[PDB]
């Protein structure tokens, strides 16, 4: 079936490659890779983060409320006698 | 004559070529083939419908045997 002899039909594309032993494995990290990671974080920040911030607010609120609910109310004894 | 005087500095007679040929033997072939072919990086060129031409790593790994 699917085999490297007849996958698709292409015309007029040229490629060039070096061998691994001719070139470096980690050529430019701090001059190219770091800024690229930075933009890659920039492009997705506001699509992911705010939902989790909202989750954090909800969690803390619900915890606080549950913990208030367990403390004794002075009006339950002071009001009528 | 012309090519020889440019490349070698001198005409090499057929007798000398015969003497050089007579010295080769299977041991010499083994040695020299190993000296230029075995575990080396090749240069490759392809033109045409060449989807099935193996990847360069696959070609490089074909230049040596694991059982040797
Ligand atoms: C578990 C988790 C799973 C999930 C993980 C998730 C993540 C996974 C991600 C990764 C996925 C990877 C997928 C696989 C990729 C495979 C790639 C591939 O195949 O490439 C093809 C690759 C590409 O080349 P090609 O283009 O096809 O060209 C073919 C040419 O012929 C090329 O010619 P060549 O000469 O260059 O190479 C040929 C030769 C190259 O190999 C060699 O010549 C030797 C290689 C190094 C030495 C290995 C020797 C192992 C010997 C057997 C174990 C005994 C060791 C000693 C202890 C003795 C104990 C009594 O290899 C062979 O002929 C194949 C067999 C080699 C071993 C010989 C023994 C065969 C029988 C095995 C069963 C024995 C059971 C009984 C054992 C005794 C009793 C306990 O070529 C190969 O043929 C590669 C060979 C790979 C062999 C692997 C052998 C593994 C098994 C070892 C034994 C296990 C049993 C041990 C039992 C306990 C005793 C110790």
């Amino acid at each position: 079936g699917r085999e490297f002899g007849n996958l698709t039909r292409i015309r007029h594309v040229i490629s060039y490659s070096l061998s691994p032993l001719e070139q470096r494995a980690l050529p430019h990290v701090l001059s190219k890779g770091v800024p690229n990671m930075l933009r890659r974080v920039r492009e997705s920040f506001f699509r992911v983060v705010p939902q989790f911030v909202v989750f954090y607010l909800l969690y803390t609120w619900g915890t606080e409320e549950f913990e208030k609910s367990k403390r004794k109310n002075p009006a339950a004894y002071e009001n009528d006698k | 004559i012309g090519r020889s005087l440019l490349t070698y500095g001198r005409r090499i007679p057929l007798a000398e070529w015969e003497s050089r040929i007579a010295e080769v033997d299977a041991s010499v072939v083994r040695e020299i083939c190993s000296k230029y072919i075995y575990d080396q990086c090749p240069a490759v060129a392809g033109y045409g419908p060449i989807e099935q031409l193996p990847d360069y790593n696959r070609i490089r790994s074909g230049m040596f045997w694991l059982r040797f």
